[PDB]
Order: C-alpha cells, then structure tokens, then sequence
C-alpha cells in the first residue's frame, strides 16, 4: 500500500481536471458531429454510405462518385489540365470500371462517363479543426468559471460563542428542530452574533456566466454552419435578439453546400435527382405536424 | 495500396500522409552490352 | 448510518511527538 | 474538526511518572479525591507545575516568583478540556513567544 | 483456401490489391513530348502562350 | 533536452497568440469565402463551372465566355474601342473558336459572336482584400478584449488566518462539505475575515463588448453586400434595430450585381436565362416551408 | 427494447432474417463482410 | 464494444489491432454444494 | 504553493556539523530528548545560536548582549514551521534590512 492524501484543496486539481476533461470532450465531439450535416436527399437510388462519405469529406480527401457497375460505388480521388482515366487510387475490390472513366464536370453538361471529384469546400484556406480547437479553450476556460462558481456557491450559518456547550444545546433543540420561540440570556447572545456567510456577490455572478457559455457556444456554431436559421425565419425573432448577424450565418453555412454541388453534376448525368440539403430535422412530433393521411396514424400511433 | 489511409492527430489538429510502394531493379547478365568511354 | 462512537473509554499512552505537524512526525 | 486537547496532555505526561487514579498502592482508590488528576490539576500542585514548566514553557519564567504560579495556573485551569491549533505538541511553540 | 471470414476490417482484408490507385505516369511525356528538338522549319515566331499556374 | 519555462504570465503570450490566429483565421476565412455569393441560376443549361469562375472574378482577371462548340466554356481576356479578335490568352486546349470571335455588347443587342467580358465590379477604385484587411485588425483587437476579458473572470473565496491549522479544518469539513451551521470562536474569526475576490466590474463590461463584435461584424457585412436584408423586409425590424441603414446595405450587395451584367448580355445571345441572383438560401427547411407536392416528402422524408 | 439496451453498451448488434422474420443476432477503406 | 478499430501507422506501415472483453466469474453460495476428496 | 521552510533549514546545517539524532554515540537515541533537534531549537542553545547568527544575520547584532539573545530566540522560534518569501536562503537579504 502507499496513500498520503495531499488536502481538501484536492478540490483545487478537481477543478482544473473539469476544465481539462471539459476541453477534451467539447473538442472531440464536436468533430465527432461535424461529419454528418448534409445527407443530401438521402439514398433515392444511389448506392452511397454518405455517412462513409461525410466522413472522407471532413479529412479533405477528396472522394471521387462515379459508376461501378452502373450503380455509383465511392472512391478516392487524390487554369484547368482535365482528368480522365484511373489514374487514383482506387478503393473497392473488382467493380472497377476497367474503361473510359471522366470527369463529368466541363467536358459537357451532362454526357462523359462520370467520376466526379467532391471537395469539401470550394476554395479551400484553413482546415476548421483548427477554429474548432480555436475556440474550445476559450470554451473551456468559461466552463472552468462556471464550475467553480457553483463550487463555492455554498452557505452555512456560523454560530459565535466561547466554546464549550452553551450555543450547542441553543442550535439543536431550537433551530434544526424548527422551534419558535427560543430564550435566551441577556448578555448579547445572538445581537448580531450568530452570523451568516453568504455569498450574494456570487449569485448575480452565476446567470451572465452562463449567457456568456451559451452565446459562445452559438458564436463557434455559426461559423462552422450549423445553424438554428431557418425557424429564426419563421419566427420573427430574426435580428438581434438572436445575436448572431443571419448574413454571417446563411454565409458560413452556403460554402459547405457549394463545396458538395459536383454531385448535382453527377446527377445530370444519369438522369436523376440530388441535391445537397442542410439537414435541421428532429422527429415524431415533427412528422406529426407537417402531416397531421391516416396511414401515419397506423405507423406511430 | 500504394496511398495508406491518413491519419488525423487531434492533439496537434494535423493531417498526415504516407505512400509506400515497392521497387525492384537489377540487370539481367544474359544480354548483349557493350560501353565507350575513356576509363 | 447514523454515524455514533458507542464506545467513549479511556488510555494509557503517551505523547510528545518532537515535530513540526503530523506529517514531520511520520517521516 | 478535532485535534488533541490540553487535558489529555498532562493527564498522559503525569501517568507517564510512575502516577495511577485507579488501584494506586493496593485499594481501590477512584472514589478518593487526593488521587485522580483532575483535582491535581485544580489544585495545581508542585507535580503539575513542574510538567507544565518543563513541556508548555520549555524555556520560560516570568519575573517574581509568586506572580509566576499565578500566571501558569491561571493558563492551565483556563484551557484544560479546550483544545489544540498548531495540530502537534512540542510544535505549538506560538505559546512560548505569546509568553 | 480457408474462408472463415477473409474479409476483417484492415491487413487481412489487405493481402488482396487494396485500391490501386494514382499509378506514376508519363502524362507529361519526357523523350517524345519534351526532350524533343524535332521541331519544324517555320516561318516566324509566332506566339509562346504564358499561362498562371493556378492549378 | 532544453527547457527552462517562463513563469505564468505565459497567458500574456497566449493571450496575444489568441488575437493573432484570430486575424489570421477572420481574414483569409473571409476571402474564402467571398468568391462564391451570385452563383446566378445555377447552371440552366450553361457548361460553366461557376465556382471556377468567381473565384477567378475577385483576383479581378477580367473572364470571357463566349462559344467554344455552342457550349459556352470560359476563356480569360485580358470612350470605346472595339475588342474582335482572339488575341487575348486562351485557357482552353482545342476548344478554341479558330473563328470569328466577338464582344456581345453594343454592335447590336444580341446578335453578333459571343466573347464577353464580364467584370468584378463595374467602375473599380480600391480592392476589397483591402477592406477585408481594414476591419479584421479592429476585429482582432476587440476578440482580444473579449478574450482577455473572460480570461480573468474567474473567481476564488479567500480565507485570512494566521496560518499553520486554524481555518484549514474548517474550509474542509464545514464549506465544500456542504455542512450548514458551523461553530466558531469569538475572535473575530468570520468578521468579514474571510473575503470574496469578485469582479463584478467585468462582468457587465462583458455583454457591451460582444454587440461591439457583433456590430463590427455587421459593419464589416454590409460593406461587402453580404447582408441579411430580404428577411429583415419581410420580418418588420427594417431600420434602426438592425443598426445598419439599408439604403447602404442594398446599395453595395447590388454593385456586384451589376458588374456581372454581361451575362445576361450573353444570354439574349442564345436564347437563354440567366440572372445574376443574390444567394441567401439555406435548406431543408426553407425548401420544406416553400413546398409543404407529395414527391416532396418522397425526396427528404 | 433489448436492442436499444444492447445499442448503448456499443455492442454493434446485426438484424437480418432467420425465417423470414428479422430477429436480432450480435456482430463483432472498406473491406465486406459476408 | 469487442473489437476496437484499427490503428494505421502509415509511417512504418503497420497496422495494429485490440482486443478488449470483460469478464465476471463468480459464484453464489446459496445453493447445494458438496465437495469430497481424501483432504 | 510550497517552498523552503526554516526548521528545514538549520536542521540541515545542523546536521551539517556533524551532529544527528539516531545513532549518535552508538545507543538508539531517538528517544532521548537532549538530542533531537527541536529540543535543541526549542530551548535554544548556543548551537543554533551560532548557526541562527551566522547563516540569517549574517552581520548583525544588537546593543546589548542579553536582549540581543532574547530577540534572535524570539525570531527563531516564532518561524520554526512557517514559510520562506524571497525563495532562496542567502537571498532573502530582506530579513537583514528588516533588521
């Protein structure tokens, strides 16, 4: 064995391990969502894993969709000088085209033998695991202040008295026990004498530490797209009181939906219907009200 | 497998790739040869 | 629970530990 | 929070040297009060005085001699059952230099 | 020979060729393309098109 | 090895780091994102990549796209005299006109060969990699504001005693224990001794600071046309609360409009459509809310 | 209920059929499983 | 969660695999149980 | 935060000088309380006289020479357990020109 607790200042590295603990988990899950916001009409006809996508898409490789056997397998694709033959790296196993491959963006509208290339973002500048790990510190050292705000949010009464049994046998018939009424000696014993900690310079503290937490929070999702934008137009709620400047945030989340158009290219070819929507869905409440067909009665309940 | 798939370091926020490829090269004896200089 | 010290004796040793605190006094 | 007290310290420094409260020479003697330690502390005899002088004031004695048994009685019948601060004895030497 | 189940998640579903991809080529062709002064007894100078290399 | 560290005032270097990556970040975020806002009905029936070309419209490279095989692919072209000829650099392989190429715009409404020119903006006087460069410094200073503002928001309760194991034991089993009613000696010992270190003089500094980012942000918006000015017709907030006088805002967004004009002079050319529209949409829920069509349901879900 | 319970312990559970009905069994680059 | 993903390791091209499982093997001793030996 | 202390101090230096508490002559004195250092600092001998007016006041003494021993045992074993400020002996000079 081998133990010599260090104090109750323990609390002291408890602290500073929420923070760090705090850091790790917002910063890591926050790239744990980040590759699935797209979805894009999902799985009409077209044999894609987009989340196997998404995912690929985040690391900017830069996928390339085109035929397999007439059923659009992915693979990898990694002044305009054209690209046509399969010359890339190539993932799957036998279902290689072995033929004329191209890329189905200029050459025509809608006629060469598709391999499209799908980039993450247009014109590409910094990664945003850079702006994720930008802001998660800052993030984190809020979570700090509020965790150690509510830590020393704790208040006892302080009884006052020379020591050895006169106001103990005072607290515990008469203030725990609920009793009105308690006598007392003349001799000051409780003229201001018991005391009260308090700590109302903490309180009003506590709630504008939280809107700063939040607005943060909504200052890093703006800028990586993820939006509450389009009930904030069906709202009225629309500028701020929402502090958020809507052009910044219709802004941010357009670039990832133009960085993905190619499969649009894709989908004039072999005659059918893609396009890269913005998921903000949530169900069974509402699948509920935008159908209210009694057949959906039978399917939920 | 020519590209190996990459890997991201989220300590860093990096992005790092690696190619391998096998090479083979020699020279076969059994052929005819010859070479003009001044050794 | 409840948390008692039901026995309430008395001893026979003796101290006068020559440190600092508690902790000189274990080293 | 509770650490030694005062009472404790004499009482197990006096049952150091040789002293008893219960079965002293041979009878039973708990009931007789020249024996148990508290009245030897109240009383404050030559025994106590010389423990006191030799553990809680190392190094001091104040001016006159009559003064000086009044001022380590009335330090030690105040804080008998009282308590300790600096968590060790012979470590609590903040008493020697408020002296 | 043995199945079992030959297709596990990564270097045992990688004996196989594993995605041949980007090949290194001679898409811009040294000895035939370039290393080339084969060029024809013309009549002047015409034009040397400057292109920004932006890809 | 070598490794000596600084002290804690290494915060001072990180809190200068934290302004420097953000102007860095704003900046070239902001020129990443700018060479994609018109995007102009988006590839009718018009083989342009029109990414390739905005982004090649705010380098300010003059573009010209004409014919190529009837296909209109894009070529580079750089009181009133006439352009014809093909004597401008061609960026294209063999697609070349080899032929009668011409300037669409006044030899006639929509009647001769078509190569036209369309400009970045109509009449230029100052690049706006400038005005991307004015704002994000006096952005970068008040992101440091902020950040050194929340950096010291943090806050401890201090106890005062003479020191070696008086208050210890009462802090450990009395206040983040949770215990209420704590006894104590008379000596003053919670007589306001023990202290709160707050800084209540910084956290109503805190929100003003933010809608001084957020305005700046808006301010910087505005310059460059991107705007949340449709949505702010319709929601009613027109002027004084969205604090930044639209008559500016629409003035600048249509600027641009107007200087890729030409293409609506190359699609009376054709016999085609194409206005230069301004993107502010962002979907799968304004697409749902414009549709509420069962094939509709089919696609999304 | 008992495949949501066996979802969040992580276990990757696999549905397919036995006799045509879809019962639940356990199952632990793309390389395909057969 | 009985096996991890993989790890790469690109640079010395070597992929590598874990195996975790949990286990918990004990008895009750409300139940009939009889031993014999020659002890 | 946590640096030198004093009673670590000239224990050190004490035990630089050769002396020690467990095996001193040859018998096991741990016990014997002549010799373990907080006795000699408590009552404070000429040795951690010495070594208090050598290393701490390093060219200082007072007017007379029996207040000048009661003020350096004053100051000594007031900050036996306490603290050091300016982080290194021999550095903390102020304690020279607080003097």
């Amino acid at each position: 064995r081998g133990l010599n607790v260090e104090l109750s200042k323990e609390i002291s590295k408890r602290v500073v391990e929420h923070r760090n603990r705090f850091k790790r988990l917002m910063f890591n899950r926050y790239l744990e969502f980040l590759p699935l916001l797209i979805n894009y009409t999902n799985r009409d006809t077209v044999g894609i894993d987009f989340i196997q996508l998404e995912s690929a898409l985040r690391q900017n490789i830069n996928v390339v969709v085109g035929e397999a056997r007439n059923k659009q397998i992915m693979i990898l694709g990694y002044q305009k000088r054209l690209t046509k033959e399969d010359i890339y790296f190539i993932v799957p196993d036998y279902l290689i085209p072995d033929d004329c491959l191209q890329i189905h963006k200029l050459y025509d509208n809608c006629m060469s033998g598709n391999f499209v290339v799908m980039q993450n973002k247009p014109i590409q500048y910094n990664s945003d695991i850079e702006i994720i790990e930008h802001y998660t510190d800052e993030l984190a050292e809020v979570a700090l202040s509020r965790f150690s705000l509510i830590m020393q949010a704790k208040f006892s009464k302080i009884f006052k008295s020379e020591i050895n049994d006169e106001s103990i046998n005072q607290l515990v018939s008469e203030i725990y026990n609920g009793a009105p009424f308690v006598k007392m000696s003349p001799m000051f014993n409780a003229d201001d004498d018991i005391i009260d900690l308090t700590s109302n310079s903490v309180i009003p503290a506590l709630t504008e530490m939280k809107r700063e937490y939040q607005n943060k929070i909504s200052e890093l999702s703006n800028y990586l797209g993820i939006n509450s934008l389009a009930v904030d137009k069906e709202s009225g709620v629309s500028d701020e009181e929402a502090k958020s400047n809507r052009g910044f945030t219709t802004s941010n989340s357009n670039i990832y939906l133009k960085g993905r158009e190619p499969i649009t290219f894709l989908s004039k070819r072999y005659g059918l219907d893609i396009k890269p929507y913005y998921d903000d869905e949530t169900t069974s409440k509402i699948s509920m009200v935008d159908t209210l067909k009694d057949e959906s009665s039978d399917i939920n309940g | 497998g020519m590209l190996k798939p990459p890997f991201h370091n989220p300590e860093f926020d990096e992005v790092t790739h690696w190619i391998h490829y096998y090479s083979f090269k020699a020279i076969s004896p059994f052929f005819n040869k010859i070479l003009i200089t001044d050794q | 629970t409840r948390e008692r010290y039901t026995p309430f004796y008395d001893d026979r040793a003796d101290y006068n530990t020559n440190s600092k605190s508690y902790y000189d006094y274990i080293s | 929070r509770y650490t030694m007290t005062l009472y404790d310290f004499i009482k197990s420094e006096l049952i150091k040297k040789g002293f008893n409260e219960f079965v002293n020479d041979n009878k039973l003697t708990f009931y007789d009060d020249e024996f148990q330690f508290m009245q030897k502390m109240l009383k404050f005899d030559k025994d106590v005085l010389a423990i006191v002088n030799e553990k809680v004031f190392k190094g001091f004695s104040l001016k006159d001699e009559l003064s000086d048994l009044l001022f380590k009685k009335s330090f030690t019948i105040h804080f008998l059952d009282r308590e300790i601060n600096r968590q060790t004895v012979e470590a609590f030497g903040m008493q020697v230099i408020t002296v | 020979m043995y199945e079992g189940n030959n297709m596990r998640s990564m270097m045992g579903t990688s004996y196989e060729d594993s995605r041949l991809n980007k090949r290194t080529e001679l898409n811009e062709n040294m000895s035939i393309d370039t290393n080339k002064s084969e060029d024809s007894y013309g009549v002047q100078i015409h034009s040397l098109s400057k292109q920004s290399f932006t890809g």
